[PDB]
């Protein structure tokens, strides 16, 4: 690992601390009274694909 | 953005009906209740870019301490302009320039 | 030698101008563990330090053996290379708290800029 850069980078990634807040960009709260469907149109396709 | 009560000017907190399954903005100081238009109750930006270009005034061309360039205006193609960096002053802030024309007074970049 | 020193300082200032343009067009490489502003400041400071060292080295190579400052520096009794550089070629960059002169006014160092 000391003479190889890729394995060293793998070890570095495995050591460094990473929280959810680091990768998160924005969080939102929405009102949706239908458990099996949704009001948002952008995500409607993906969630209906999941449920089906 | 949050709305205010139309009768006693207090804040309209969101409320949910168990029987009707609707989102309603209701004032806790009275019985007033108005139907909500959007379900976006709350939004938090961990990384934000607001205030970077929001610090702009319409009289910034009268400041004598600002540098003057000859960059081309995208709208009226003037030959004089005034530039400055980002008004946000965090440690992560970029060093990109904002140019202001002396005729249309709009803010535009160089990219 | 004065022509050579002036050429070195002018070339360094042109290099600093190029670094400024690159940082103002998002074309600057970020040193790991440091922000864009910190990397830009460090790179400009390194360029200016190299400029002063090059000008001083030119000035110190110019000196004859009969030069008295050279004789004192070579004896090791008083003075060093930086003294010759600052006396003859260039004083260099002034650092306050390990950084260049800050913007004590509103976004400038003096009301003459
Ligand atoms: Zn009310
Ligand atoms: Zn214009």
């Amino acid at each position: 690992i000391a003479l190889d850069i890729e394995k060293a980078k793998v070890i570095q990634s495995s050591i460094e601390y990473t929280t959810l807040k680091n990768v998160t960009s924005a969080t939102e709260i929405y009102y949706d009274p239908d458990p099996t469907s949704t009001v948002i149109e952008e995500d409607f396709d993906t969630v209906e694909a999941y449920f089906s | 953005s949050f709305r205010f009560c139309l009768e006693c000017n207090n804040m309209l907190y969101p409320k949910e009906d168990k029987e009707n399954q609707r989102l309603l903005y209701s004032c806790r100081n009275c019985d007033y209740t108005e139907l909500a238009e959007d379900p976006k109750v709350y939004r938090h930006e961990l990384i934000t870019n607001i205030g970077e270009t929001a610090g702009i005034v319409d009289d910034i061309g009268q400041d004598p301490t600002l540098p003057r360039s000859d960059k081309e205006c995208p709208e009226c193609h003037s030959r004089d302009c005034v530039f400055f960096q980002s008004q946000q002053r965090r440690k992560d802030t970029n060093m990109t320039l904002f140019y202001v024309c002396l005729n249309c007074k709009k803010t535009f970049r160089d990219e | 030698t004065m022509k050579e020193i002036t050429h070195a300082i002018s070339s360094a200032k042109e290099q600093v101008q190029e670094i400024i343009y690159k940082a103002q067009h998002n074309e600057l490489e970020l040193k790991p563990g440091m922000t864009l502003r910190e990397s830009f400041e460090g790179e400009v400071s390194r360029t200016l330090n190299d400029a002063r060292d090059s000008a001083g080295r030119s000035a110190e190579m110019n000196l004859k053996d009969l030069n008295n400052v050279k004789q004192m520096v070579s004896a090791g009794s008083k003075g060093s290379f930086i003294n010759i550089a600052q006396m003859s070629a260039c004083v260099g960059q002034q650092m306050v708290e390990g950084k260049r002169i800050a913007f004590g006014f509103a976004d400038r160092s003096l009301p003459h800029f």
